């Protein structure tokens, strides 16, 4: 056999190719096309582990599914990139985004290049750009009801619109306890410093974010305090034991006094460890490492209260929220390193489970959102709808511009696209109104899954937007009519449908540019 | 389809096929379980793939223990071993209802209903069944009786009536023994401990301590009438440098004493216990026994020993505080000035010898805020049996401490509640009317359930019910030998709030969200 | 929790290996899907500058053709709707003979649109009803948009003109040649009477020589040989027979029973003498000619030979049939001498060798008669059928203008007139009508789509242009394929016409298999045995 | 189970498990099938191992062409074919009121109900319902008018509203056509012949028949005006001797006369219809047919084209 390319490799090209990937898309598209809006249904996924997904998010359900079709590849990719990049319209980025293949398969079939049509998508995205900004309206971070509306008309649209206010008020309070700024550099960091603990049972209504952290954790010795009304806190990364040193320091006993003057000096390590930790007079101490039986011994004599192996993460929690520094050499332990701020230290049983609570602190900067439900599915969902609505909240603080929803700010933006395509004499104009009328998928999507006539709400929603002080006006996706954004309240954070916008234009000028596949090929 | 397009080896269950799915798995555990509901209830037995033997009538237990593969089936095991793991009871019944809503609801989505429409029906009535469960719930001064009727109404149903008369005295007084006024009931503080020789209605509360092991050295006296007890933590065996070491001699002589040297640190521990046992007594009238978390050596317990005291030793982390709690010491993990206040008081101290196993009994303690529940049984079943049985029971008094109001049963709030429930009806707005609708008839599979294990006609026995209840409006439910209403009140029949209230949640909130599940897909390959 | 398991009902019960497909997606659009791969397989043959395509079939045999009918017969169309528009074709085919790539490119472009309206929001009802006015709104239209007529169909340069468009998009490179011999043949055959049949034109497909080789013969021409020693004649008094030139024997099992040496030395002279008496009485009767269908016997041919007879044996009945036809005789079942009109005459009949093939030549000198045969020469198997196929089109063509004698533009002028005034009345329709008749008109458009793309040039161009002509008045106005550039010109002046009844029967069977296929729902396969 | 005791390769389904299984199994078709029912009813399509397609909205087809393999589904369409055997309508609400009666039934048995209580009502509500059928049935004069309306009710369902209005005339015409009063109606006197190559709506009704072949002999004519129809079931071919005879001859001439005595006695037959045709038509005014049953050889095909008869053979029983 005197092949050029080795065996396995297969290699299509042309229209074929093309067509491949638009339909590629456009199937991701259909699959997750029913998840989106306030009347979405969810839909069970089945892990490789035996696990169950129980969502109505995009991301999620993308993630869990897999493909081998390239295109489909790149599209659940794209949903990635919006769920990390804002952590929201993960399911209208994909929708968008099979809308504009789709749109382009029309002038790809009627001999039109590839390039031309790509040429149109960017010019149309930077006039979409222009037309959010200019639709958009401004906030006042200040205004706890302003900003509680934002997140309701994020999570409204997940399970937990049941608990709308209960939600929204968690992520609103663990997003402004978040925000955090040291030398000159502002910092949200909701995902360090704003932990979800699931514990199933209880009933979701008592969940909460708590004015301090909390850990699966219990003391070392139960004649420790499990309750301290004003702990000074000590957090440390070295292990209280005794262990060896990073030489080969092999000893060498001759004298018998020499086994027990080591065994003891041992154990006065140990106590010289603890006495440099009591020095600083704290009442709880926390460590990443070991604590020894001795040195528990000593803390209590102390009247300290200790929890051994603590993760980093949970320790760097604990010293945002407490006011604590991590230290590792207690010799090096300083006043300005123990934790004052924490109002209770509780140590107390939740079913049959040790939990620590530091809460009750005073400007603490890390925070434990405490999600109590029926089980670990409805619990994950909880935390990914909290995610949802704790993500739009630092979406806004960053960048305070709204836009309005319920396909409100797809039907201005085609409009002037539209609009301004009139002057537009070349070949692209069809491609570019095309994208146009392809932003239109959302408020469509939104009619269908309501379950209302989409011909005759789209056409008069149109003809609204051709109006002049009408690009408020949208659609409900709970009573199939059309409504004024200003009445409704469904508002949307600008930087949300920018990089929505942004995402699906390049996911389409991607896999315009996509030809002639290869394959087999093994790196 | 558009999944399978994309990964052909993918299943897919759409909108209609999805709720097929769901509702007749629920349906398939809720004919299972079914059984399981109330004292007339019939034990299953299980079989593991070894051989192993489970007589079980508890919900959750079956549950796991079934084999079952299927993913509404996961769901639901999921929602109830949240309800274990938080009340204790309640699983039987949270698959129940759970089925029972998933089938009304079925009953108005067939006919074109949409489950959106039936999810709100099922809030609205929800919201009206918890104001009507705190309306109804009883507060009442916990008193032993009261204790008595609850545990009585959860062992009742997990084991025999004449072992549930037991171990019902046995689990109410435990935890009046281990609660402290106004501070959480820790169930930690009550040991148990199964021996497999004797009958099961031998199951008794030893007021103070069984540790399932005794003392590895037989010159050790078997019997401690007035005890010091030294709870420690500390080695009294051969430790060894933790940098590396090693011993170099010349001569026979010099490894002679370096042996002899070697031990000196351990035995400076010896000599220091054996110091306070002599300073405390200075008889033999009264007895000292160590229970160490660690290891003793050889050596150590012949020194202990030869001075009269009886170690035990690789004792448990728990046991460090249940005796510190019973006999009233001090644990230690160092003896580095050690008192007699750190010792605690037995009035006895035995050793009880089982076949291969060897049992320490410490009793006779003056209050001690922990004990043990000594199962005992004929067989490993047996023995597994009473363990979940007081399981349940424990956690139903401490439920009905927690919560000092305590709720009729046999059916009784389930059926007000659906009373209730559609004298409310009217106030709720459109087609959500008949998601409360079922949600009533949902409530209303408890005493159906209660009267098809008594062996009556579930449409008869509701129907009386529900005639006694609307006429006198007294909380009435199933009489399980007659047939007839009966007041759950009046003769002794209880609930716990906390495990009604987090059915009504649980069932509600996982029914909701199975209803509206549209689509079932397993595409991760 | 790691498999989904069948629903409770139908998912259940189903056979192992059958599948069922309900909904919009599973079902409509899947069809859709189907039907639109299909018109893209064959869209690239469509026209004068359209494509061959060379299948080979399951029996390894190999068909070099632009005929849309041909090829999808010989493809394997397994998807059940694509099967449907197949069938919609194929009657196309039987009922005008021409216009199967139309039935197909139409119905694909129906359905597409029906597909987006679907996706829109309109519903499979609303779209089908719309579909249906449309097409009975086109129908309407169609007769109005009539151009020209054929006005007599006895001539060869008019019948040449008329035929010279259905054999050009199969065959365009020589076109004048073949409607040249088509036109010959057609106007030979047809009667004084207004009935044609296409059987009548037989084509002699013999290896040699080129297309420009082939030529018109007024009578029939069989690929055999002589029997006997005569090979011309040329004042035939053909007879012919059904029965075998063998003497008769009985139906019932027959004996030879002799009993006696003079029975036994006699017989056979007997038998001689029997047949010598046969044939001399069929030589006496003038014929010089004799067509058996059946066997010839050695006494028989020797007789044959000897009275001076040339003998054909023609192993068809067709055959058979069409020489009498051809001759003007009767085929006799006894070998009975002919009556003065049971006989058949040709102005000569002789053997042949055309190439390497020898042929029997019944050859009138008159140009008329029942039959008349185009002997194709050509390089190849494969060309020789291609060109029979474009026969077969300017034979059908005939046969339609005997039928109705109306011509409508080609090159896409009756299209772009149909899309222009069904969009004008979509315009005025109200209602969710209107959706579906804007898109059953501008499905029109993808003819002249089709014809651009093929000539290689811009189609939104050349739709464009087609739109500015038609707007301004001309209805006659068709792409020039004879530019490089999107260019448009008068079709009637060009000379490039359809038949009124090929667009009329297209437009009716294309509409009726995507209405069909639309009003499919749900589809239950079986495992495929 | 007991049964399993005996045979171990045995399937079983209890009390409650042949209860949901049927029930089950009725209710899979219910779904199936409650989407037939009506005119604004879908149509399936349904295609053989082989290939083949079939467009249709009626009950008994779609079951029968379902794959299915379900004891209870063999039970409900048998019970269904036995309806269309009968009445020739009612297979799809058959289908969906099973489904429904046992879905029904089905509420109250999994609440306890015992299913023969729920059979006993069944009973009940039977004897009453065909009680206010007989009530509410309108006895009218069954006039043309009355006919078209519940041809119409049935073919609107079966097919498009246009080629219904079609199918409407052409059935209600054909019944009033072949309808003798007071006589019940053979429908095997309605024959149905199908042609390939028209449109759906050319579908019409002849007043008289249609054959599905023609003449064998070329020169027969292809159309006569005024005929004489013959309808025969005899034998105009060659036929042997029932008792096996063979032929003996001694010269060719001998075998010649053989063999044209050999066919004496179907030439009597042709003869007879010949002289039958001249005497009821002296001249080529009028016409003869004939419609044999049974073949005709060409001996005969020629005899009687030369008299100018057009002679079809193997003509149908019916
Ligand atoms: N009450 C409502 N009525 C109409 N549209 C809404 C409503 N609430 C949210 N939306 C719209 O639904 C979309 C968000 O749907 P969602 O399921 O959250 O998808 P994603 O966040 O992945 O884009 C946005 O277009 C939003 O404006
Ligand atoms: N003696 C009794 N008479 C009537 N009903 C009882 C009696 N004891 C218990 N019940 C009721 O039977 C129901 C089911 O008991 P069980 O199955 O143990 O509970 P769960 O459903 O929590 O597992 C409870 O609601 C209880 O109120
Ligand atoms: N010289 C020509 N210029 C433009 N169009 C032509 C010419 N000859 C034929 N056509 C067009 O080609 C089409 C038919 O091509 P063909 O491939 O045979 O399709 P069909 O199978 O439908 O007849 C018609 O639209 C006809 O008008
Ligand atoms: N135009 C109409 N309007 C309302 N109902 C109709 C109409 N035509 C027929 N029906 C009803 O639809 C039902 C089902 O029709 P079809 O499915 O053909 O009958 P079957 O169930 O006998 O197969 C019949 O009961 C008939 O009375
Ligand atoms: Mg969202
Ligand atoms: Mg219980
Ligand atoms: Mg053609
Ligand atoms: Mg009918």
């Amino acid at each position: 056999p005197v092949l050029v390319l080795s065996q396995n490799t297969k290699r299509e090209s042309g229209r074929k190719v093309q067509s491949g990937n638009i339909n590629a898309a456009k199937t991701i598209a259909d699959i997750i096309r029913t998840c989106l809006g306030p009347k979405s249904m969810m839909k069970m996924l089945l892990d490789p582990m035996g696990g169950i997904v129980m969502t109505n998010d995009g991301n999620a359900i993308l993630r869990e599914i897999q493909v081998q079709h390239p295109a489909a590849k790149s599209m659940i990719e794209i949903s990635r990139t919006q769920d990390e990049e804002v952590g929201d319209g993960t399911t209208s980025v994909i929708i968008l985004a099979g809308e504009m293949l789709s749109v382009a398969e029309h002038f790809l079939e009627q001999q039109m290049h590839p390039t031309v049509v790509i040429s149109a998508y960017r010019k149309a995205l930077d006039d979409m750009i222009s037309t959010l900004k200019k639709i958009s309206i401004p906030v006042d971070i200040s205004d706890s009801d302003m900003m509680l509306n934002i997140i309701n008309s994020s999570i409204t649209t997940k399970a937990i619109s049941r608990w709308s206010s209960l939600a929204c008020n968690i992520a609103l309070d663990a997003v402004k306890m978040v925000q955090f700024e040291e030398n000159g550099r502002k910092e949200i960091d909701i995902k360090k410093y704003a932990r979800v603990e699931k514990i199933p049972g209880g009933i979701i209504e008592d969940s909460c974010v708590l004015r301090g952290v909390m850990i699966n954790k219990d003391v070392t010795h139960p004649r420790m305090r499990r309750y301290i009304k004003n702990p000074r806190i000590v957090l440390l990364d070295s292990s209280l034991e005794y262990k060896k040193g990073e030489s080969q320091t092999d000893i060498e006993i001759t004298r018998e006094e020499d086994f027990t003057r080591i065994l003891q000096m041992e154990e006065e390590y140990i106590q010289q460890l603890c006495e440099d930790i009591i020095q600083l007079k704290p009442d709880v101490v926390i460590t990443e490492k070991g604590i020894s039986d001795l040195a528990q011994h000593y803390l209590m004599r102390a009247n300290i209260t200790a929890i051994r192996r603590v993760r980093k993460t949970d320790n760097n929690r604990i010293a945002r929220a407490c006011g604590a520094r991590i230290v590792s050499r207690p010799e090096e332990l300083r006043e300005d390193d123990v934790g004052t701020g924490a109002g209770l230290l509780e140590i107390k049983k939740i079913g049959d489970e040790y939990f620590t609570f530091i809460t009750d602190c005073k400007d603490p900067k890390a925070c434990t959102i405490l999600l109590r439900g029926a089980s670990k599915e409805i619990l994950s969902e909880v935390e990914r709808n909290l995610q949802d609505a704790m993500q739009v909240c630092r979406n806004v603080l960053l960048d305070p511009q709204l836009v309005p929803g319920g396909g409100a700010s797809e039907m201005a933006v085609a409009h002037a696209l539209t609009e301004k395509s009139k002057a537009m004499t070349g070949v692209e104009q069809w491609p570019y109104r095309a994208v146009a009328q392809a932003l239109e998928v959302i408020p469509r999507t939104l009619i269908q899954n309501c379950g209302a006539s989409t011909i005759r709400l789209l056409t008069s929603l149109r003809a609204k937007h051709t109006q002049e002080n009408c690009e408020t006006w949208g659609v409900n996706g709970e009573t199939g009519t059309l409504v004024d954004m200003k009445e409704l309240g469904i508002w949307e954070p600008l930087a949300v449908k920018l990089q929505t916008y942004k995402t699906a234009v390049e996911t389409a000028v991607l896999l315009l540019r996509i030809d002639d596949i290869v394959s087999g090929h093994k790196k | 389809a558009a999944v399978k397009t994309l990964n052909p080896k993918a299943e897919v269950a759409r909108a209609q096929a999805a709720l097929a799915v769901n509702i007749s798995a629920a349906r398939g555990l809720q004919d299972v379980l079914r059984t399981n509901l109330g004292p007339k209830g019939t034990m299953k037995m299980l079989v593991s793939g070894a051989g192993d033997i489970k007589l079980t009538k508890d919900g959750n237990v079956l549950l796991h223990e079934m084999q079952i593969q299927h993913p509404t089936a996961s769901l639901i095991a999921k929602v109830a071993t949240a309800q274990d793991d938080i009340t204790g009871d309640g699983t039987t019944s949270n698959v129940l209802i759970i089925g029972e809503l998933l089938k009304q609801a079925d009953l108005y989505i067939s006919e074109g209903l949409h489950p959106r429409i039936i999810t709100e029906g099922f809030e609205a009535a929800k919201e009206k069944a918890l104001q009507f469960l705190e309306e109804v719930k009883v507060s009442r001064e916990m008193d032993r009786e009261t204790l008595i009727d609850v545990a009585r109404t959860s062992l009742r149903t997990k084991v025999h009536a004449e072992l549930a008369d037991v171990l019902t005295e046995a689990v109410v007084d435990s935890i009046l023994a281990i609660k402290k006024q106004d501070e959480p009931i820790d169930l930690f503080m009550i040991e148990i401990m199964e021996m497999k020789h004797k009958s099961e209605t031998d199951t008794s509360l030893i007021r103070g301590l069984v540790l399932d092991h005794g003392a590895r050295h037989p010159d050790m006296k078997k019997r401690v009438e007035d005890a010091y007890i030294l709870t420690c933590n500390v080695s009294l065996e051969y430790e060894k440098t933790e940098v590396n070491s090693g011993f170099f001699y010349k001569s026979a002589e010099e490894r002679e004493k370096l042996v002899k040297a070697e031990r000196k640190f351990i035995e400076d521990r010896v000599k220091k216990i054996i110091e306070l046992k002599r300073k405390v007594c200075g008889d033999s009238d009264k007895g000292f026994v160590v229970i160490n978390q660690k290891g003793i050596d050889p050596f150590s317990l012949d020194a202990l020993s030869k001075e009269g005291i009886v170690a035990l030793r690789r004792a448990k982390r728990r046991n460090m505080e249940r005796l510190t709690l019973a006999c009233g010491g001090v644990a230690l993990n160092s003896f580095d000035d050690l008192s007699p206040d750190c010792l605690g008081h037995a009035g006895l101290v035995y050793e009880y010898t089982l076949g291969e196993e060897k049992f320490t009994f410490i009793e006779k303690c003056n209050n001690p805020r922990s004990v043990t529940l000594l199962i005992k049984g004929p067989n490993k079943h047996t023995l597994t049996q009473i363990k979940d049985a007081v399981r349940d029971g424990l956690r139903a008094v401490k439920n009905a401490i927690d919560d000092g109001c305590v709720v009729p049963g046999a059916g009784a709030v389930e059926v007000a509640m659906a009373e209730a429930l559609i004298k409310h009806k009217p106030s709720v707005k459109g087609r959500a009317q008949l998601g409360v609708q079922a949600f009533a008839d949902a409530l209303l599979i408890i005493p159906k359930v209660l009267a098809q294990n008594s062996g009556f006609d579930l449409q008869e026995t509701l129907v009386k019910i529900q005639a006694e209840h609307s006429e006198s409006g007294q909380l009435v439910g199933v009489d399980l030998n007659t047939g007839e209403p009966m007041v759950a009140a009046e003769v002794g029949v209880w609930d716990n709030y906390c495990v009604k209230k987090q059915l009504l949640h649980s069932c509600t909130v996982i029914a909701t969200n199975i209803l509206l599940v549209d689509e079932i897909m397993r595409a991760g390959m | 929790a790691l498999h989904v398991p069948k629903a409770p009902g139908f998912a259940q019960m189903l056979k192992e290996g059958a599948k069922h497909f309900s909904g919009l997606e599973e079902a409509v659009y899947r069809n859709i899907q189907a039907c639109k791969e299909l018109a893209q397989t064959t869209r690239t043959a469509y026209g004068p500058n359209g494509m061959n395509k060379m299948v080979i079939n399951h029996l390894e045999k190999l068909f070099v053709t632009n005929d849309a009918a041909t090829i999808l017969r010989e493809l394997e169309v397994q998807h059940p709707a694509a099967k449907m528009i197949v069938m919609a074709s194929h009657m196309q085919e039987q009922e005008v003979g021409d216009g199967t790539n139309f039935v197909l490119v139409f119905a694909g472009a129906l359905l597409e649109l029906a597909e987006e309206l679907l996706r829109i929001g309109l519903s499979v009802s609303e779209v089908i009803e719309g579909y249906e006015i449309a097409c009975r709104k086109a129908h309407e239209i169609l007769p109005n948009l009539v151009c020209c007529s054929a006005k007599n169909l006895r001539d060869i340069d008019e019948v040449s003109s008329l035929l010279r468009t259905s054999i050009m998009s199969k065959q365009y490179g020589n076109e004048v040649f073949l409607a040249k011999l088509i036109a010959q043949a057609c106007v030979s055959i047809f009667p004084d009477s207004g009935h044609f049949n296409v059987d009548n034109i037989r084509v002699c497909k013999i290896l040699g020589s080129g297309i420009s080789s082939s030529s018109v013969l007024h009578g029939m021409v069989f690929k055999k040989e002589t029997e006997g020693d005569v090979t011309s004649v040329k004042d035939a008094k053909i007879a012919v027979y059904s029965c075998p030139f063998d003497g008769m024997i009985t139906e019932t099992k027959g004996t030879v029973l002799i009993k006696t040496a003079e029975e036994l030395m006699n017989f056979s002279k007997g038998e001689e003498n029997l047949m010598d008496a046969q044939v001399k009485a069929i030589a006496d009767t003038g014929a010089n000619v004799v067509v058996t269908g059946g066997k010839v016997a050695d006494m028989a041919l020797h007789y044959a030979n000897k009275y001076n007879i040339m003998l054909v044996r023609l192993n068809s009945k067709w055959d058979l049939r069409r020489l009498c036809k051809t001759v003007g005789a009767t085929a006799l079942p006894r070998l009975t001498p002919p009556v003065l009109e049971e006989m058949g005459h040709c102005d000569s009949v002789y053997l042949s060798e055309v190439g390497d093939t020898q042929v029997v030549v019944f050859k009138h000198e008159k140009e008329d008669g029942a039959i008349s045969t185009i002997v194709l020469r050509g390089s190849t198997d494969n060309l020789m059928d291609d060109i029979e196929r474009a026969v077969d089109d300017g034979v059908n063509t005939f046969k339609v203008l005997t039928r109705d004698k109306r011509l409508v533009p080609g090159g896409g002028a009756t299209e772009i007139e149909l899309a222009k005034q069904i969009t004008s009345y979509g315009e005025t329709c109200p209602g969710l009508e209107q959706y579906a008749i804007k898109k059953f008109a501008e499905a029109f458009e993808a003819i002249p789509r089709a014809l651009a793309e093929n000539s290689g040039v811009k189609a939104n161009e050349v739709i464009s242009k087609l739109y500015a002509v038609h707007q301004e008045g001309n209805k006659n106005v068709g792409l020039d394929i004879e530019a490089e550039v999107p260019a448009v010109k008068d079709m009637l002046e060009a000379g490039i016409l359809d038949t009124y009844l090929g667009k009329y029967w297209a437009i009716k069977l294309a509409t009726n298999a995507a209405v069909t296929v639309l009003r499919v729902d749900q589809i239950i396969m079986a495992k495929p045995a």
